[PDB]
């Protein structure tokens, strides 16, 4: 029991940095969305262009 | 291995993308990963170094040459993904 | 610059080998990894966004839209603003995240040493030759009660005495 609690030494120090960075790994790419609008729009226009 | 090297068409791979796929191939890595899941492992393996590793894709492409520190970096980078 | 996060990623995978059943926390490891995919092939897969105006509109010797579409870009070049809208609810989230993970830290950084102490108590306290059984009765008074209440109900049999306690009798 010693053992499977010191398996639990370090862990809420490190997971607390774990949550933080990962929200942020994940919600920190809203700006890639709106830039994923202007590669299409840019996508659009040199599609037309290239029909024209 | 058999599974490993099948590749659609129009579908080129760099040399620095071929590397990671050969060390995981050889140190068997692949074995306890399920045969149809060969497929999606290479790009999730690709696109997990591509996101983190890709230091690592650059010494392939400037050197062409993998050091041991580069073979043990690859190793770390490998077993890590490998763990899933 | 995110490779660290990923290295805390991975040594969180070989200490989540501690919580088999993690329900979401490695989809959220998925969700990131799957919008950051996104994201690079994203970024890799843009342009400078534009029409060429010097050589890509005049090759188009009949152009008669290209200003019309080069000025449609240039009026939409303030696409849209992004969305930092999150700083109440997700530091209600980490608010969460540092009680409960200071809850778990201060009770196992105490029961660590608590249960260091109870094995040297263990070491140092074995009175197995020697010990009283009224001092079992003063260390454990349901001791006397189970004896007092085995004798009034008269239950005389000691279950699960014989398998480990033989009754070494006669017969």
């Amino acid at each position: 029991r010693i053992d499977s609690v010191s398996q639990l030494q370090n862990v809420a120090e490190t997971t607390k940095v774990l949550f933080d960075v990962s929200k942020e790994t994940v919600e920190l790419e809203s700006e890639a969305f709106e830039l994923k609008q202007k590669v299409e729009l840019a996508h659009e226009a040199k599609a037309v262009l290239d029909s024209w | 291995l058999t599974q490993l090297l099948k590749q659609n068409q129009y579908s080129p791979l760099a040399t620095e993308e071929q590397v990671p796929l050969i060390y995981a191939g050889v140190n068997g890595h692949l074995d306890g990963i399920e045969l149809s899941r060969i497929g999606e492992f290479e790009s999730s393996f690709l696109s997990y170094l591509k996101s983190n590793h890709n230091e690592l894709l650059t010494e392939i492409r400037e050197k062409g040459e993998l050091s041991k520190e580069l073979l043990a970096s690859l190793k770390s980078a490998t077993e890590s993904f490998v763990a899933t | 610059a995110k490779s660290a996060a990923n290295k805390l990623d991975w040594a969180k995978v070989i200490s989540s080998l501690r919580i088999t059943g993690s329900t979401a926390t490695q989809l959220s490891s998925f969700k990131k990894r799957n919008d950051e995919a996104r994201r690079q092939l994203l970024e890799l897969q843009s342009q400078p966004t534009e029409v060429d105006f010097s050589h890509y509109r005049s090759v188009l010797k009949n152009t008669s839209v290209i200003d019309k579409i080069e000025s449609y870009v240039k009026q939409y070049k303030p696409v849209k603003i992004d969305a930092s809208k999150q700083l109440q609810v997700i530091e209600s989230f980490e608010k969460h995240a540092m009680t409960n993970a200071k809850e778990t830290e201060s009770l196992v950084s105490k029961e660590l040493k608590d249960l260091q102490s109870t094995l040297d108590n263990i070491q140092s306290a074995r009175p197995f030759d020697e010990l009283t059984v009224d001092d079992l009765t003063k260390i454990k008074p349901e001791i006397d009660a189970k004896v007092e209440e085995m004798v009034k109900k008269g239950k005389w049999d000691v279950p699960g005495y014989k398998d480990r306690f033989g009754n070494l009798n006669v017969m």
